[PDB]
């Protein structure tokens, strides 16, 4: 079963709204739907993205070179931005 | 005003309520009634409104003039043009044209009104239609102005052509507004009448805007489609050669065309965009064949197609122009002489003089090779002999193209020779040619040893230039020069 | 040492030592990082009906106009319908800005850094000009609309008139003009702020001044500034300060080594991972998950 | 499996339709997003030696203007494509007058055929794509912003407004998967619209190197 | 002699009086004589229905939209400056005809708008709604109930609605009933007096007493000090000082030990008060608060007095033979006292291995209803502490096994039991593992299945449908609920259970119910029985 | 991080938190001792918050003499109850835990590190932006 280059995958419901699916209701008010997300321990995009019942849009990654093979250079600029803001603002600090 | 069924009764009541007593209760009872609304609200309107206006209910009818009109779209989009709903819409439109002197009937005709047997007759009975002619343009405006209204609207094409002439000396949405109500038969009749009238009167500028209007048929509006599929490569690529070679092969194997090949050659023929495109493609192909060193064969067929294009409008029921396979080498020998002078000067004037005095497509080709210093300075006496040889109209546009190429070059002696060529031919020049000369002289005066003499020559071309536009542009150039 | 030469040139662009453009305007807006504050976009995150209740400036009500405006301005608004058309057009622009913000910010938060603190400037104008907001105000809302439009013309990141420069000026002050429409609209100035005419002229002058002070200075050594701005929190961060999770915890190793793995592009990271979002019903079912 | 194969062929068909539409071609609207069941009806629900086999669904599309050029898309039967397989496609192309084409390889190309694809690049252009590249339209991903190819006139306008050269723009690889998606060649500036949390919108530019 | 009319003939009344006696300068008269500058649009608006006959909808919605626009105009151009004047002037043919025909929402919104003026119009429309057969049904307004003839009849029809409703309608109608009768406290006095006179009868007055108790509970929620009204209605005021003590204590909302010694000196004598003074449920709720909170220690000396007061409240019987008692008994309140004492000791000792140890004695205790209600409140106040679920035995089902015991041995506590379970099920438990949260939800659904087994089924399945449809929980939890319910039930099937259990099963996860059952067939049997019951499924 | 870096260090910060409490009152001599150290004082002793029985100044008045220009900020003290702004007393704080500086004068509230520290939007950051930068140098020196 599954793909290669991957160890045990952990699934969970998120708490912070960065991973919670933020939808816009018909009266225009935002809403945080708490839906199941997976989180692997290896890396292989363009093969997990190919799987059925997987959101091919919001499925990000942790490794940058693998995104640069898959999603290009400007998606790597966005991913490096998000990962760098993550490692900076984990301990509550702020950098502009 | 207008008198409907209830309106005639209203007029009769206004006549019979003018005298004879008839107290207000009986008069108001015999006058009219509102069968929809309740009597309770009509009696509470004095208790609540203090004699208000009920026109907000008519405002709701104006909402019905959209809303049931959308229901008319709900009649139109569900059953795919329902005939019974269309007949009900026609009966309501007849009642609204009889009752209203006609915005709800205007929207009910603009929704969908094809196949109305007394529709065009009912519109011609209300044949003033000044503002209605722009609002009834969904279906009713088609085929009613084909007699004289299309001829009245034709003049704005010439107005936009004059606007483009004045803008080049320094539309898209309107043709779409014409093509909003536009079918195959009306478009064919307008195209045929405008092509006959233009090829009789001028055959100069109307072909370019006709090709631009045919290029504005991209929104799936349905020979002519093959003409659009041909002119897509003319519009898209500016220096298209291999696609142009495929188009020349496609238009060379034509059948016995009953004016369709002549119409295609008319549409290809007179467009400054398309003429410049064909000239640049032919000159790029000539330069590629000079790089191959294999002069005659694909540039010859392109030049022959361009010459057949340029000679279309002189007569009707014609095929093309001759090739002159011996004359082509004599026409392109000065290209080889210019290449030999460039090869000598990067490491003959008499041949170009004799080849420039014996003279259509090859003339414009040699004028479009003028963009690409000893070789040009030697061929320039051949250019003086050419400008003394033919002296045509559009040669000043070729001089403007050479001036754009020289402004890309940035050279002093070439600019002085170009100013000498622009100065020595003020005898039979138009207002546009002198205006372009003054606009190029506004870019003149890089050197201060001849610029005061040209500042005096601006006044020396004011009195001899009896056209007020040329002297007004010279005064404006002097005003812009002092800033 | 990777970025000791990345600076702001005199066309306000960000070029390295060899004149290669890194950014066309500094920080994608042209604003230096000192003169900006955390502000709240009021257009983002109400409902539709709360948005229409709070921003539309309903003109048909008599008594609300009587309470908020002076009677000459009330009959000026109620008489003319051109002014009513312009107020409806600015509410059209605020619905357009709401849709633009909801595309920009899919997460429902609005704490965004922007140069001029507009709510504090409105409150400074109130305290300088001695408003007494119980009384009906005396600024015409068409003066509010036209002053905001002239002000959005005056705030220039990108010079020029050709439409590439027009689009660059539009994009550089997109978010700030959205916030400037949202804070300085007709309804909030009539109802919850109540500035006067001279207070509003002072306000527009102050917004224009404090925006022109926040432009990134040509010559600023942006590269060394950003490298120090990232490396100075590097010493305060710690891999071992965070407690940890006894349950699976996915070895996230945030801190100095993750910053290292981002800084030198490591093809062998210590912990690669994914975040596999499930598509449909499988996102709301533990069994399909 | 056979249902998995018709799902995979339908997703490759969908992604090629979106690729042709984003590249600027004539893609019919129902073809641009058809249902899997519509694909199974039109082609036959058995890729395992049956009716929706390869070479049946070679998609020919023309351009939205200048309708001469076409890139009629190829689907080889074999997993590992080679030169003696692509010369049949070269024969089908030289039978025509059109120079662009896309092949959708299943496994990797033999590298001699990779060199062979470059060995006719001025004559007629061939791009190749693996199956895993075309099971996801990567332009729909949220990390991928809006890439738009710019015309040469807009490039001249860009360089003349900012007074900079093509050497000075920030650049992009030619083997970039979004660049491979749009099929851009070397020296062809790509404007990129992305939302910024500090200005709203930011348009950057990537010349291709 | 004007002859200047387009469609002003409909305004032929006030024109005519301005026509014969015009005089002076009749410029305005002539201008208003031709101020109807449009055509015959009062008839062409009737022709809009004829155009709608060609439209999509030739129905009664067009006249409804016209009447709605007329109502919006009459509310927009409402004559609020001369509202009471126009009310008090004519009122005879206009309001009577309007309340005859268009009494749907017009005068109701008019009395919702201002309601201080137009007393002639308010009185005429109120009397016409009194002339309406079913009631008071138009005047459904929390501030238009300030007229006595209106409010009495509205109270009557709402009581008829609730008393024909039942226990299911007890949750739905009671705020819509209680927002009226707690709006004014004088209306509360009127309503509670009617509750008293109706609950004088033992032939169905218990539901009236129940509705009175929920209205009193809503009055305590919203902010009344309504216990003094409650004691003033009661017979308890016939014995003054006990009722005065209850008045001060229920005005403080807390237990004073000295106050219960004052009560206890009056009880357990040879002259007890009539037992309906102590049966008031807010008083027993304050007993549960002061006695069975996990904190809130009681100082060991008047403790037995507390337990004896609760035992006398929930124990003794009487025989009111013409407003006198002749045979009461006290022979089970010693067992009740022993049970509540053992339970308060088990809630005082706060030692959880001991809670597991004496669980057989605690199962002996919850045979009693007051014990079970008290343990239910204690487990509510224990389990709903945040960060409780950190002792984990089988994801801590011990207190939930006490929920199963309370649900087993009684039936009236089942709404409170379900309320506790759906309060815990909606509560997101932070700092737990997500699988651990999911198994906690599985345990709560096991408890809901146990409530479903003991008869109380329809609110449980109604909540499961409510949380599948509205504001959805995890689908796997509903699948587990369906799996555990269908592993225990068997035909015959009552039609309400089929009607309520069908859409959760057939819509939204058919497939997950059957994986490996085999020996007893899955949902297929319920589908077959559902086809065999109904009339096809419909 | 578009915030100040200076802030108010430890002993000045505890002494200014104890200073700006509600129950701090100052005798006339102690006021005249404190106002001797303001560099930016225009020589006008303010009107006392308590005139009778004894002329008795509140520490927030001296702190309003510190706060320069006319700056306006609303901050929350570190022990502000989160359920205070829900119910009543959201403008009359019973714990004095809602900092309002208004028209350059400290209306109310106790100044913890969330008011004077290096957090963004603090009193010193707004004193930097609204007033000058020499004025903030004076503000730091006067506080210390």
């Amino acid at each position: 079963q599954g793909i290669e280059q991957i160890s045990k995958v952990y699934m969970h419901l998120p708490q912070t709204d960065n991973k919670k699916k933020i939808i816009i209701t018909e009266d225009g008010e935002f809403k945080a739907l708490q839906e199941w997300i997976l989180e692997t321990d290896g890396v292989s995009l363009m093969r997990v993205l190919s799987e059925k019942d997987v959101d091919p849009v919001r499925t990000t990654s942790n490794d940058i070179v693998e995104i640069f093979t898959v999603l290009g250079i400007e998606a790597v600029r966005k991913a490096l931005e998000r990962e760098l803001y993550h490692v900076i603002s984990f301990d509550g600090s702020y950098v502009n | 005003x207008x008198x409907x069924x209830x309106x005639x009764x209203x007029x009769x009541x206004x006549x019979x309520x003018x005298x004879x007593x008839x107290x207000x209760x009986x008069x108001x009872x015999x006058x009219x009634x509102x069968x929809x609304x309740x009597p309770s609200l009509q009696s509470a309107l004095p208790f609540l409104d203090l004699h208000g206006t009920p026109r907000l209910e008519f405002h709701q009818s104006v909402f019905d003039e959209l809303r049931d009109k959308l229901l008319e779209r709900v009649s139109a989009i569900a059953s795919e043009g329902k005939a019974e709903e269309r007949y009900k819409k026609l009966e309501d439109l007849l009642e609204k044209s009889f009752s209203l002197v006609l915005q709800p009937v205007v929207m009910c005709v603009m929704k969908h009104l094809p196949k109305v047997p007394e529709k065009k007759l009912k519109l011609v009975m209300a044949d003033k239609e000044l503002y209605r002619a722009c609002a009834v343009e969904v279906k009713r405006q088609i085929w009613q102005d084909n007699q004289a209204l299309f001829g009245d609207e034709v003049s704005p094409l010439l107005k936009q052509y004059i606007l483009e002439k004045e803008s080049a000396l320094f539309e898209v949405v309107q043709r779409l507004t014409r093509m909003v109500g536009k079918n195959v038969k009306l478009y064919d009749m307008v195209l045929q009448f405008l092509r006959t009238l233009f090829l009789r009167t001028r055959n100069v500028h109307y072909c370019t805007l006709r090709a631009e209007l045919l290029m504005s048929l991209h929104d799936l509006d349905v020979c002519h489609k093959f003409t659009w599929c041909l002119d897509a490569c003319i519009r898209e690529r500016f220096v298209d050669s291999k696609r142009a070679r495929e188009l020349q092969g496609f238009l060379d194997g034509v059948k016995k065309g009953q004016e369709q090949v002549l119409g295609d050659l008319s549409m290809i023929l007179c467009d400054p965009f398309a003429i410049n495109t064909l000239a640049l493609s032919t000159v790029r192909h000539l330069q590629e064949l000079v790089g191959q060193e294999t002069l005659p064969l694909l540039l010859l067929l392109r030049l022959l197609a361009l010459g057949q294009g340029a000679w279309d409008m002189i007569d009707s029921q014609v095929f093309k122009e001759p090739k002159m396979e011996v004359e082509l080498i004599t026409r392109f020998l000065p290209m080889l002489m210019s290449f030999l002078v460039d090869d000598y000067t990067f490491n003959p004037e008499s041949f170009t003089k004799f080849l420039q005095e014996q003279r259509m497509a090859c003339e414009v080709g040699l004028y479009y090779v003028l963009h690409i210093k000893n070789a040009l300075l030697r061929l320039l006496p051949g250019l003086v002999e050419t400008f003394g040889d033919l002296a045509f109209g559009d040669i000043f546009l070729h001089l403007l193209t050479g001036n754009l190429a020289l402004l890309a070059d940035e050279f002093a002696l070439e600019d002085f020779c170009s100013s000498l060529f622009d100065g020595f031919f003020l005898t039979a020049s138009p207002r546009k040619e002198n205006v372009h000369r003054h606009a190029l002289r506004l870019l003149i005066h890089l050197h201060p040893r001849v610029a005061p003499s040209k500042l005096e020559a601006l006044q020396k071309a004011l009195e001899p230039t009896g056209q007020s536009g040329e002297a007004v542009k010279e005064l404006y150039s002097q005003l812009g020069e002092k800033l | 040492k990777s970025m000791e030469s990345v600076m702001v040139k005199y066309d306000a662009t960000v070029r390295n030592s060899i004149n290669q453009v890194v950014q066309l305007r500094y920080g994608e807006d042209g604003l230096a990082g000192e003169s900006v504050e955390f502000q709240n976009l009021a257009t983002l995150k109400p409902s539709n009906k709360a948005f229409e209740k709070k921003f539309r400036f309903d003109y048909t009500n008599e008594r609300a106009l009587r309470r908020t405006l002076q009677e000459d301005l009330v009959k000026d608004v109620l008489s003319n319908a051109h002014i009513q058309n312009e107020l409806e057009r600015e509410f059209e622009r605020m619905r357009e800005d709401r849709e633009v913000l909801r595309v920009i910010f899919p997460t429902g938060d609005s704490k965004v850094v922007l140069p001029c603190n507009l709510l504090r400037m409105i409150w400074n104008a109130q305290k300088i000009f001695h408003i007494n907001p119980r009384l009906p105000s005396d600024l015409h809302p068409i003066k509010v609309v036209e002053g905001v439009k002239e002000l959005s013309k005056k705030l220039v990141i990108v010079n020029g008139d050709d439409p590439l420069s027009r689009q660059a000026q539009e994009n550089a002050t997109l978010l700030f003009n959205i916030h400037l429409r949202s804070t300085l609209c007709s309804r909030r100035m009539a109802e919850e702020f109540r500035l006067s005419g001279e207070a509003f002229d002072w306000l527009l002058g102050e917004i224009e001044s404090k925006f022109n002070q926040a432009i990134a200075h040509p010559g600023e050594m942006v590269g060394a500034l950003a490298a120090q701005s990232l490396g100075e929190p590097a010493t305060q961060m710690t891999l071992n300060t965070f407690h940890y999770a006894g349950v699976s915890a996915k070895n996230v190793t945030l801190g100095v080594p993750r910053l290292k793995e981002l800084i030198n592009i490591s093809k062998k990271p210590k912990t690669p991972s994914l975040t596999v979002f499930l598509l449909g019903q499988s996102a709301r079912d533990a069994e399909r998950a | 499996d056979d249902e998995e194969e018709t799902y995979r062929l339908w997703k490759i068909r969908k992604t090629i339709m979106q690729l042709c539409h984003d590249r600027g071609y004539l893609v019919t609207q129902d073809e641009l997003d058809q249902t899997l069941e519509e694909f199974k009806a039109q082609f036959g629900d058995k890729p395992s030696e049956g009716r929706p086999r390869r070479t049946d669904l070679t998609v020919l599309v023309a351009h939205n203007d200048d309708p001469t050029d076409q890139m009629f898309v190829f689907f080889p039967e074999e997993p590992k494509v080679g030169i003696k397989t692509i010369k049949v496609y070269c024969q089908r192309m030289q039978e025509e007058n059109i120079t662009r084409a896309l092949i959708v390889v299943q496994q990797g190309m033999t590298p001699s055929a990779k060199q062979s694809l470059v060995d006719m690049a001025p004559k007629y252009i061939l791009e190749q794509f693996l199956q895993q590249e075309l099971l996801i339209n990567i332009t729909e991903h949220e990390l991928v912003p809006e890439h738009v190819v710019m015309t040469k006139e807009e490039v001249t306008e860009l360089l003349a407004r900012y007074k900079l050269r093509e050497n000075q723009l920030p650049r992009i690889q030619a083997g970039d998967p979004v660049a491979r998606y749009f099929g851009i060649k070397r020296g062809q500036v790509v404007k990129i619209i992305r939302p910024s949390e500090t200005a709203g919108r930011y348009i950057t530019y990537r010349l291709v190197q | 002699x004007x002859x200047x009319x387009x469609x002003x003939x409909x305004x032929x009344x006030x024109x005519x009086x301005x026509x014969x006696x015009x005089x002076x300068x009749x410029x305005x008269x002539x201008x208003x004589x031709x101020x109807x500058x449009x055509x015959x649009x009062q008839t062409v608006n009737l022709l809009a229905e004829w155009l709608i006959q060609t439209g999509v909808e030739p129905v009664q919605v067009q006249e409804t939209v016209e009447n709605h626009l007329k109502s919006l105009l009459i509310k927009h151009f409402d004559p609020r400056k001369a509202d009471s004047i126009f009310t008090e002037e004519g009122e005879t043919p206009a309001w009577l005809e309007q309340m005859i025909a268009h009494t749907t929402w017009r005068d109701l919104f008019y009395k919702l708008a201002e309601a201080h003026p137009d007393c002639l119009m308010l009185n005429f429309t109120v009397k016409l709604i009194s002339d309406a057969g079913y009631q008071g049904e138009i005047t459904s307004v929390s501030t238009a109930c300030q007229q006595l003839e209106v409010f009495s009849r509205v109270l009557r029809t709402s009581l008829a609605t609730i008393l024909d409703g039942g226990e299911e309608n007890l949750e739905k109608n009671l705020p819509e009933f209680a927002k009226m009768v707690c709006h004014g406290e004088h209306t509360y006095l009127f309503a509670q007096a009617m509750m008293s006179v109706l609950a004088q009868e033992e032939q169905g007055g218990s539901a009236v007493r129940r509705i009175a108790q929920e209205v009193q509970r809503f009055a305590q929620e919203k902010g009344h000090d309504a216990s003094q009204i409650t004691l003033a209605l009661g017979t308890a005021a016939s014995y003054p000082r006990a009722c005065q003590a209850l008045g001060a204590m229920l005005s403080k909302g807390a237990l004073n030990p000295a106050d219960i010694t004052v009560l206890f000196k009056m009880f357990t004598s040879m002259d007890p008060p009539p037992v309906e003074l102590i049966r008031v449920p807010a008083f027993l709720d304050l007993f549960m608060q002061s006695l069975f909170k996990p904190g809130a220690r009681i100082n060991q000396d008047h403790k037995h007095k507390y337990i004896h007061i609760l035992a006398y409240a929930a124990s003794v019987v009487e025989t009111w033979k013409k407003n006198k008692r002749v045979s009461i008994n006290k022979d089970e309140l010693k067992s009740t006292s022993k049970a509540v004492e053992t339970v308060h000791n088990l809630c005082c000792n706060e030692n959880a291995s001991e809670l597991v140890a004496e669980l057989s004695t605690l199962y002996q205790c919850i045979r009693f209803p007051v014990v079970a209600m008290g343990v239910l409140k204690w487990v509510d106040w224990t389990v709903s502490e945040p960060r409780y679920f950190q002792l984990q035995t089988d994801h801590t089902p011990v207190h939930l096994a006490l929920l199963d015991e309370i649900s087993t041995c009684h039936q009236l506590l089942h709404p409170q039991v379900l309320q506790l379970l759906v309060k815990l099920f909606e509560t997101e438990h932070s700092q737990l593992d997500v699988m651990e949260q999911l198994e906690l939800k599985k345990t709560l659904l096991d408890r809901m299945v146990h409530l479903l087994s003991r008869g109380y089924v329809l609110p449980v399945v109604s909540y499961i449908r409510k949380c599948l449809e509205k504001l959805d929980t995890d689908i796997s939890l509903i699948r587990y609920f369906v799996t555990e319910v269908l592993d225990v039930i068997a035909p015959p099937y009552t039609s309400d259970f089929v009607q309520l259990f069908l859409p959760i099963l057939e819509n939204d996860s058919i497939a997950g119910t059957i994986k490996t059952e085999g020996e007893h067939d899955p949902v297929t049997e319920f589908i077959a029985h559902c086809k065999s019951n109904f009339i096809m499924v419909n | 991080s578009n915030r100040p870096v200076m802030g108010i260090v430890q002993d000045t910060l505890t002494a200014v938190r104890k200073f700006t409490k509600r129950d701090v009152f100052l005798e006339r001599g102690e006021v005249m001792n404190l106002l001797m150290f303001l560099s930016t004082w225009d020589g006008k002793v303010p009107q006392p918050a308590i005139l009778k029985p004894r002329p008795l100044w509140t520490g927030k008045q001296i702190f309003s003499l510190i706060i320069p220009g006319h700056i306006n900020c609303i901050r929350t003290h570190s022990t502000h109850p989160d359920d205070e702004d829900s119910g009543p007393y959201k403008h009359i704080s019973p714990g004095d835990t809602k900092v309002v500086v208004e028209n350059g004068e400290l209306i109310m509230g106790i100044l913890c590190k969330k008011s004077l520290g290096t957090s963004a939007g603090s009193l010193v950051h707004i004193s930097y932006l609204e007033m000058g930068h020499d004025i903030t140098r004076l503000f730091y020196s006067n506080i210390q």
